[PDB]
């Protein structure tokens, strides 16, 4: 029996532990048996709509309640903000709710990228009266759309087709400098997760380098690591959903915050699927693009890249069994010549 | 002391 350790990179929030997540699904128990539970669900409801809430007086030009007669509802929700063991009475799900139907709110949040705000805001927030039951039990998507920081690494071992796999994740780790390189002893293949649609935002460490472009910054430097030239890397271009949202909606070009994507065409080989908007394909080609530029500039690994949409099981199920198949052939490429 | 992935990438000092 084989075994592959697979060692998921990529910047914070680009999808790595989501990808865990659908691999437990689709191959152990899934949330079932320290996982996500209903608590984090709340958690999060409560980080996304304090976090929105916060903003509003800090953002340029700021924006203020459409209604006044919410100000209590503000003034509650700031209050409660930093509240250690937050009990979640039942007038936070009123005042959080009412919050949300507030124009001036929802136009802060759709000013999210001038901020920090959790990808999974909008999506709770919308039932915010089916979590607030006490018979709620969240659906796997629920969890899946669920952010929980990682502590330590995140791993899943399972068997496909007699074949094991070990993955894992490296995001909640820290280690001395000279011994990260250690974390890659023994590694099939580096699979690098990218949020495409967060190129208009920029990383929670500085609140200046954009998310993309430190996507970028980070796959170059695995790239390039000569102590990790024979490791190939699979790249998700993650988040597609939210990138064909974004795009589709105009409101934050990808030429503001790339320039050279005004004079990218989409390629030839492309495989746009059937009914997808012109726009958004340019998008996720310029985004794959963006990395293969790094990837052809410089050994004995390739760079395989995928689409995903790492909260959709149907969409990781179809990408994973294609890594399992790119994953049980790259022995193959080491008896290839020139 | 300990530092994270991308310090290591990028060679950031610990702070
Ligand atoms: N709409 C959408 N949300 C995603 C996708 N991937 C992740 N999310 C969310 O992005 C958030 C952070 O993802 P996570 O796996 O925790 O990022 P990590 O820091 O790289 O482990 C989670 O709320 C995930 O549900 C995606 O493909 N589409
Ligand atoms: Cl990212």
């Amino acid at each position: 029996r084989a075994t592959h350790r697979l060692l998921l990179l990529g910047a914070g929030e680009s999808g790595k532990s989501t990808i865990v997540k659908q691999m437990r699904i689709l191959h152990v128990n899934g949330f079932n048996g320290k996982a996500t539970k209903v608590q984090d669900i709340k958690n999060n409801l409560k980080e996304a709509i304090e976090t929105i809430v916060a903003a509003m007086s800090n953002l340029v030009p700021p924006v203020e309640l459409a209604n006044p007669e919410n100000q209590f509802r503000v003034d509650y929700i700031l209050s409660v903000m930093n509240v250690p063991d937050f009990d979640f009475p039942p007038e936070f799900y009123e005042h959080a709710k009412a919050l949300w139907e507030d124009e001036g709110v929802r136009a802060c949040y759709e000013r999210s990228n001038e901020y920090q705000l959790i990808d999974c805001a909008q999506y709770f927030l919308d039932k915010i009266d089916v979590i607030k039951q006490a018979d709620y039990v969240p659906s796997d998507q629920d969890l899946l759309r669920c952010r929980v920081l990682t502590s330590g690494i995140f791993e899943t071992k399972f068997q496909v087709d007699k074949v094991n796999f070990h993955m894992f994740d490296v995001g909640g780790q820290r280690d001395e400098r000279r011994k990260w390189i250690q974390c890659f002893n023994d590694v099939t293949a580096i699979i690098f997760v990218v949020a495409s649609s967060s190129y208009n935002m920029v990383i929670r460490e500085d609140n200046q380098t954009n998310r993309l472009q430190e996507a970028l910054n980070l796959f170059k430097s695995i790239w390039n690591n000569r102590w990790l030239r024979t490791i190939s890397v699979i790249l998700f271009l993650n988040k597609q959903d939210l990138l064909a949202e974004k795009v589709l909606a105009g409101k934050s070009k990808i030429e503001d915050y790339f320039p050279e994507f005004a004079r990218y065409t989409t390629p030839e080989d492309a495989t746009p699927e059937p009914g997808e908007d012109p726009r958004v394909t340019r998008a996720k080609y310029f985004i794959r693009d963006e990395f293969l530029r790094i990837s052809t500039a410089s050994g004995r690994h390739y760079c395989y890249p995928h689409f995903t949409c790492a909260v959709d099981t149907e969409n990781i199920r179809r990408v994973f069994n294609d890594c399992r198949d790119i994953i049980q052939r790259m022995h193959l490429r080491q008896y290839e010549l020139l | 002391x300990l530092i994270t992935f991308r310090q290591w990438a990028f060679n950031l000092p610990c702070g």
